[PDB]
């Protein structure tokens, strides 16, 4: 019931209910219909005081939903560069792949978000990672036409 | 975006190679027709 609460409270960004939750010791892997952790929805929405206050909490970092996507996709994916040098810090997987063998790397390459490409390249992300499909996230820049990720990946 | 609709694939060669709409084609937001052209005391404008 209190996982619930803190589902409502992380997505929303209640940055106080978070706290009073918690202290109640509230389970901080509550996962949703869909499988999502508190963690998931702060690094989706993007708050990054809640995302840090649930990992001191030791919120699970490689939690995944029904599909295989951790938060650090979500994050990587809506350009949320705080929250994933964050995450990348507090132990996350940077060649964590979903159902379709995605990475974050790609996520970041797709959307085109140079500062996360070079912050999960610098913490040890798979250039030669490929999907379901066998693309890299080389492959997305040439095909994008996203030249100055191009140059990045080589 | 005109970079989507660029990156629509044509087609794929036998050794692999894709054809993409911008490899035959410009892409860019562009007038349904560029019929009428106005200006205002010869400076560019439009109007209703």
């Amino acid at each position: 019931d209190l996982g619930k609460k803190l589902l409502e409270a992380a997505r929303a960004g209640r940055d106080d209910e978070v706290r009073i939750l918690m202290a109640n010791g509230a389970d901080v892997n509550a996962a949703d219909v869909v499988g999502w952790t508190p963690l998931h929805l702060a690094a989706y929405w993007g708050h990054l005081e809640i995302v840090e206050v649930l990992l001191k909490n030791g919120a699970d970092v490689n939690a995944y939903d029904t599909l295989g996507s951790t938060p650090l996709h979500l994050a990587a994916h809506f350009g949320h560069l705080e929250i994933v040098e964050v995450l990348l810090k507090n132990g996350a997987d940077v060649n964590a792949k979903d159902d379709n063998g995605i990475t974050p790397l790609h996520l970041a390459a797709n959307r085109g978000h140079l500062e996360i490409v070079e912050v999960l390249l610098k913490y040890g992300a798979d250039v030669n990672a490929q999907d379901k499909f066998g693309k890299t996230a080389f492959d997305i820049s040439i095909n994008n036409g996203n030249e100055d990720l191009a140059e990045i990946l080589q | 975006s005109t970079e989507e609709f660029g990156k629509i694939l044509l087609k794929v060669n036998q050794d692999g190679s894709r054809v993409l709409l911008r490899d035959v084609a410009k892409i860019e937001l562009g007038g349904e027709n560029y019929d009428i052209i106005a200006e205002f005391n010869g400076q560019p404008a439009s109007g209703l």
